[PDB]
């Protein structure tokens, strides 16, 4: 696809970032390393339900003033193409495929067949959570659900599992065709008090961290890599000063497109005509 | 006494500050120190 790396990352840091700030012992695990003092004044100013302060995310260039207290700052930087395939065929389909999907299921008894029900039609099964199948189980795939059969699984009548699957659009052929590309990302963390910088940047690098184990940069956004900047005053001429420690994110990704093929060929058909020179 | 109130719009990359600076005389035998702070009660400024 084409991809947009920057809303990626504003998508997938708020929600961790707020989830890790909801839960003290975490950030008591993150900053084990700092003063005991720093700790425990970010603990107290930002941490649990109950914090009175709050971090923020966003993109650069806003019109409007910043909690300038805790702002995570992301910010859309360089990228170039890196490798290429021969035709810039990046893959090729039989049946055009979606986003890759992971989706909590339980197990039901449907005429004798065990089937799991998913939100989508299923283009591709890639995995059902802790089940493999023999043949004797009869394995089948029907729309958007997954069917198994009954026979010998009635302990299982109830079992809850988890679908790895991708959608479909819909039943048609083409060549997936484009590159991969490098880009770069930036991230600050902002703040007047610099320690609440250097606690930013802590908890970001966990988030990070935590981050690349994700579906969505397994299978995209390959290759995450790191670089850190000094610690350094943004903003200097205010009745105080704005510090932050510059992160750079860079990001191996591939952008294509669905070129569809719409030439079909179903019978070949033979005739001999004679020369009679 | 207070002179020249600027507001000093900033307009950044991490959003809009206000820097202004103005010019104040101070009454008689004072001692006024590095970072010491002044309202006014009488006057109200605007911000969205």
């Amino acid at each position: 696809a084409i991809t947009s790396v920057d809303s990626y990352l504003l998508s997938e840091i708020k929600p961790r970032l707020n989830t890790v700030l909801e839960n003290c012992y975490i950030i008591d695990e993150v900053l084990k390393d700092f003063d005991y003092q720093t700790r425990e004044s970010f603990k107290e100013a930002f941490c649990g339900k109950n914090a009175q302060h709050e971090v923020t995310v966003g993109f650069n260039f806003p019109k409007f003033k910043n909690n300038y207290e805790a702002h995570y700052l992301i910010q859309l930087g360089q990228g170039q193409e890196t490798k290429n395939s021969l035709g810039s065929i990046q893959s090729s389909y039989f049946e055009a495929t979606g986003d890759t999907l992971v989706e909590s299921s339980t197990a039901i008894r449907e005429d004798d067949k065990l089937v799991f029900t998913v939100s989508k039609p299923i283009g591709e099964l890639i995995k059902v959570e802790d089940i493999e199948f023999a043949k004797y189980d009869n394995l089948q795939v029907e729309g958007n659900k997954v069917s198994f059969k009954y026979q010998t699984n009635e302990d299982y009548e109830n079992y809850n599992a988890n679908i790895i699957f991708t959608e479909k659009k819909n039943d048609s052929k083409g060549l997936v065709k484009g590159f991969t590309v490098e880009e770069q990302v930036t991230v600050v963390g902002l703040s007047f008090n610099v320690d609440v910088a250097r606690c930013l940047d802590a908890v970001l690098k966990m988030i990070l961290i935590s981050m690349r184990d994700s579906i969505e940069e397994q299978q995209t956004f390959q290759l995450q890599n790191l670089s850190f900047g000094d610690i350094a005053p943004i903003i200097e001429d205010g009745d105080s000063m704005i510090f932050g420690r510059p992160t750079i994110i860079k990001y191996t990704s591939s952008l294509d497109l669905d070129y569809t093929i719409t030439q079909d060929i179903n019978k070949l058909t033979f005739k001999e005509r004679k020369d009679w020179k | 006494a207070i002179q020249s109130q600027e507001k000093g719009t900033n307009q950044l990359d991490i959003g809009i500050l206000d820097t202004g600076t103005a010019i104040g005389t101070t009454q008689l035998e004072k001692r006024i120190s590095y970072r010491d702070r002044f309202t006014v009660p009488e006057v109200l400024m605007p911000q969205q």
